[PDB]
């Protein structure tokens, strides 16, 4: 009554037979914007079925010498389906998310994955340069990876100068290959403004990081796949105009 | 707490809730019981 | 209070004829007539008005605006127009089917011919700084364009060119904050 | 009717209209009245409770800031006089000329500096000379006995002096624009040097000296800042767009008239 | 109180100072689909602001030797804005429309325009051929003109073998250049199925046809523009999947 | 639930447990939840009434101390400007970057010293220039008339000036980390000079001059200390362990990454 | 609002009526109705 679970959203479902508990980021449920916090005059749209379902991204390979992966979540679903079309045509966006990460293994493998969100996860530029007009800055495909993700260079400092030991202050879970084969984190809309654009601003970002490496004996399956399925709960869009991609 | 100005930001200046950081889980886990069945 | 906007502020223009938008008979359909930015604290047609010179004493403005179009022409000349406000994003639309996707009003020339397009408050933040350009393109408000719905039809023995007077004002949602200085006056020595 | 306001106006929800005879979009600008088309009759809108403060846009909050009214040079004659007119500088004059009539009090501040800039521990006397009172003719004359005139003794090493001035006009309000002549008789066609001079705005002279019997060897500038308070305004008028040329006259340039909107490429290009 | 009028939908308005009355097609108002007539299981989406507003198409030229124009209305708004994006991503569609046609003129011009809708307006193929496997059929740009419209060849038979004299049984108005300078027709969702696709099926079609030609004296403005502004009242979409154009 | 606290938590007496099924020691760290094993279920403990004060660990008591925000050099151009950003020094920047969102007031203090160190009895004008206001272009320009900008006159022989600043952001809170771009359009792959620049944190310019008409011959440093008050915080995040390199960017060094724990001999030797 | 002087002008310091500037017309015009018949 605690390890088996099923999450149905829209027309999509997710079943799991071994898992940890469902985390709720900062104890708040994602709901629609009230009339007190709202500031835009035009009425928003609410599909509530076509945009609130489980979108699955591609699979990342789990090997022995991996470093980690990170995504920018309001930017990964800008090319997929009706959510992407609404986020391209509209100008303001507000929604919560629900992130499931599946990485199953046998009873002879071992390892550990830290899966956490960071609100306003800023990428740093590696390089010792104290002059502001010459220092190295990250590219557009490094800051906004998209539906294909991006790997780390230094997971010890989260590519931001911040130790990943203290990354447990964020909403997080552990994929330990002997306890659970998946992780789930529900996240509300965390921002200092009621509505914001879903094109040039990414609220948060997931990070799967190998803490304990993947080890096994000869004969076991080598390549361990990693899949992430996400769901934009309670989506709201505003400011309908011409479609822009970026 | 006396203020001498029309604006309240020129004035002079025990709530705790650790249960949203320590245990932000959906299904509540008990103390004496095992966490997972 | 309505106040004549200087939409025709281009060159090769005389003193007063800067206040008039020329309208005439076309040959190709869907043609564009005029366009101007909405930011009142920005150099352009919103500088000859009265809300633009009062919101230049204040740094942050808020609320919805209003642009009234009056048609100065002959009584026997008819026609239609499409006034379309477009929120930020891309540049000025190139077609009329692009402009219809925004917030538009279709206004015909009749016995009243004094239409008033409202410009609603579509912003992310509560306020907007009255300083635009460069790193302040985050506070632009959009573009108001004026197209030709059908045409400017006219019978014989009637002039084939008339004018539109555009005026601008604020609404009851208007709000101003943080008093700053203006940049219209300059002084070297005491008068 | 008169309505109060603690914040800006709110918006109510609206739906689509499909009917004839109800046209909130067609106005009449020939009638001399502003359009009244609101958002609830133009586009489908939502409900917001707008709690933005409109308190700091009133006349009192707009005029109660100390500007600059007059610099008085004392490049030591022994004394320095200054006719009191607030039209010397084009920063406060514009705000004051936004209106036709104004009735207010004043709060003068006197900031006195030296040649390069300094505060030498000397003594300064500021004296107000009402219209008709005798103006001092020397640095040690009897007009400085101030048996009835308001005078202020301050040192250069003191904080800047400050006084409060009441409404001292014989009329009911100060008018910044006066369409008429103070005198009677035949008026000339060549040069009307008295056109637009309201006698109800001349308030007197402001004199300043260094309290001494010998002659102190320093030159100093004293700046007079005014903060209006308890202000009331009447008959608003447009704001000046041409550069200023004179103090008491709204003169401009016939040739080289500056346009009130900068030029662009064409009318069909909003960029 | 009968000739001046204003119609506000969404964020768009339409004012007119001389006009006829507002027609209502078959006396029925366009409303949402009830739970009795509905058959699809998945929940539809309702933007209600971004898709219900006034879309303006391009202007057609009004000359002396014109014949007429026709549009297929669920197919003209398949490239314009959020309505087009929703009609491309979704699979089922249901809405009513509101069609305004502006053609203004002076007090010295004369003419007449018949503006009417035809539910299931089928284009015929011109040519005397009784063999079914060789007869001429109309092209794709003739059946589905789009946002650019298509002109007639024989307005006397509506390009369908049906006399346009009897075309007054349809919901219709007259643009007479001495009475009104515009026409308006509100149309409900007329179809034998509750939901239908807005890509390969066009419910109805407008037809502006010059009955009395445009005449004037020398000196008057020659080219008379014609504009049509439409509004999809009460739009509903269903069946969200990959985006298809045609 | 929300619980109040006047002091720390107390302890209750405990005895030995001898039973099966009741295991307060086995947790599950994979569930993303902190362990809740208390002392009363781990070891036999006594009862204490803990009256230790936990009052001085709140956000208000942690942030209401005047640090250092900015040094402005005036090695007399005649004036000195300073873009207002509190990320110049790495002492207060760390405490501020412990959180993601902060909403607070400010209390600036201006301590001005001379070349070696001194207080010569001169006059100084500090002026705040909001975003959009004209920045002074000289030591005697008209931008120093401050008809609407807040300005402060102080002497070097006076106590340090002090003002209180409200929440002046257009957003609802100051965010120290911004994952996005202020503008639109195509963004480059080589050098993103605009990544991570929140426009809701740019607050304006702080200018300073010596009130004079000649040119006083002194060089002086003015220090701007900020004391936060009425502060609220949101979304705590870890504290930086790498050295700082730039002001507006969280840049670090790819090579030479400093470890967050100093080295010892082995893992089996706690000494 | 405390004053330390006999004269009230030495002391220290929400009405709106836009209907006399916006619509100063004799015959009142309605919102939904046309302005002129
Ligand atoms: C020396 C200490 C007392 C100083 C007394 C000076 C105050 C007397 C003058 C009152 C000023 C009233 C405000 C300005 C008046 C008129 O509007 C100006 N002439 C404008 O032209
Ligand atoms: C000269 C006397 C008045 C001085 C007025 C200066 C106060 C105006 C600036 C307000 C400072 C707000 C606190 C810091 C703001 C932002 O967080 C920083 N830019 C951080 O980057």
């Amino acid at each position: 009554s605690d390890r088996v679970a099923q999450l149905t959203v829209g027309n999509s479902s997710i079943t799991t037979q071994e898992a940890a508990n469902i985390v709720l980021a900062y104890g708040e449920w994602p709901e629609y914007c009230p009339d007190t916090d709202a500031t835009a005059v035009d009425k928003p749209t609410r599909p509530d079925v076509s945009v609130n379902r489980f979108y699955t991204l591609d699979s990342k390979m789990w090997q022995e010498n991996s470093t980690g992966w990170y995504w920018k979540f309001p930017d990964v679903l800008n090319k997929t389906g009706v959510f992407g079309q609404n986020a391209q045509f509209h100008y303001l966006y507000r929604s919560g998310f629900c992130l499931h990460v599946q990485c199953n293994a046998s009873k002879f493998h071992q390892g550990a994955l830290l899966v956490a969100v960071i609100p306003e996860f800023v990428i740093a530029g590696r390089g010792s340069n104290t002059k502001p007009n010459e220092a190295p800055h990250p590219g557009f495909t490094t800051t906004f990876p998209g539906t294909t993700g991006a790997t780390f260079h230094d997971p010890y400092v989260l590519d931001s100068g911040v130790p990943l030991s203290q990354a447990l202050i964020y909403p997080h879970q552990w994929i330990n290959l002997r306890t659970n084969n998946c992780a789930t984190v529900i996240v509300p809309y965390i921002n200092a403004v009621p509505f914001d654009s879903a094109i040039n601003h990414s609220n948060f970002g997931l990070i799967v990081i190998p803490v304990s490496p993947l080890k096994y004996s000869s004969g076991a399956t080598t390549a361990i796949p990693i899949t992430i399925t996400i769901a934009p709960l309670n989506s709201e869009f505003g400011g309908l105009r011409q479609a822009v991609s970026q | 707490n006396i203020n001498y100005y029309k604006d309240s930001y020129a004035a002079s200046a025990f709530t705790q809730d650790p249960k949203k950081f320590t245990q932000p889980v959906l299904d509540s886990i008990r103390e004496l019981s095992a966490p997972l069945n | 209070v309505e106040t004549i906007l200087e939409v025709n502020n281009t060159t090769e223009a005389t003193g007063l004829t800067r206040l008039l938008i020329p309208v005439s008979s076309q040959n190709k359909a869907d043609e564009l007539c005029a366009a101007f930015m909405v930011d009142p604290g920005r150099i352009g047609p919103w500088q000859s008005t009265l809300v633009g010179q009062i919101c230049r004493y204040y740094t942050q403005w808020s609320g919805s605006l209003k642009v009234t179009f009056m048609f100065t022409g002959s009584f026997m000349a008819t026609g239609k127009m499409l006034v379309a406000y477009s929120p930020p994003g891309s540049a000025q639309p190139a077609n009329r089917e692009t402009a219809m996707l925004g917030t538009h009003v279709i206004w015909d020339f009749g016995l009243q011919s004094s239409v008033s397009l409202v410009i609603p408050w579509i912003s992310n933040t509560h306020f907007r700084t009255a300083k635009t350009g460069g790193n302040y393109d985050y506070y632009t408000a959009g573009v108001v364009t004026l197209w030709y719905q059908t045409n400017y039809v006219v019978p014989p023995e009637t002039p084939g060119e008339a004018y539109i007077i555009a005026m601008g004002a604020a609404q009851d949602n208007f709000t101003l904050k943080i008093c700053k200085d203006t940049d219209e006056v300059t002084q070297q020595a005491v008068l | 009717s008169v309505t109060n306001a603690e914040s800006a106006a709110n918006t109510t929800p609206s739906s689509h209209r499909l009917e004839t005879g109800r046209v909130p979009a067609l106005q009449a600008a020939e009638t001399g009245a502003t359009s009244n088309a609101t958002d609830e009759n133009m586009i489908e809108t939502r409900c917001v409770v707008n709690r933005n403060g409109v308190l700091e846009t009133t006349i009192n909050h707009f005029f109660s800031r100390s500007g600059l009214v007059g610099v008085v040079n004392l490049t030591d004659t022994g004394y320095a006089t200054w006719d009191i007119d607030i039209m010397g500088f084009v920063q406060l004059r514009r705000k004051c000329e936004m209106f036709t009539y104004m009735r207010f009090n004043a709060e003068f501040t006197f900031v006195t500096t030296t040649k390069n800039g300094e505060a030498r521990p000397y003594m300064l006397q500021y004296m107000y000379v009402p219209p008709g009172a005798p103006k001092p003719t020397g640095r040690d004359a009897f007009q400085w006995q101030t048996a009835t005139n308001p005078s202020v003794f301050v040192k250069l090493t003191d904080p800047p002096a400050q006084v409060s001035v009441p409404f001292m006009s014989p009329a009911s309000a100060y008018q910044w624009f006066y369409d008429g002549y103070p005198t009677f008789g035949q008026h000339p066609e060549t040069s009307n040097t008295t056109y637009g001079l309201c006698p109800n705005n001349m308030m007197g002279t402001f004199a300043v000296r260094v309290v001494s019997r010998e002659a102190s060897q320093l030159k100093l500038q004293t700046r007079v800042y005014m903060k209006l308070k308890h202000v009331r305004a009447w008959v608003p008028r447009p704001i000046r767009s041409q550069p200023y040329l004179l103090k008491n006259f709204p003169n401009y340039d016939s040739s080289k008239i500056t346009n009130s909107a900068r030029d662009r490429s064409s009318i069909k290009q909003a960029n």
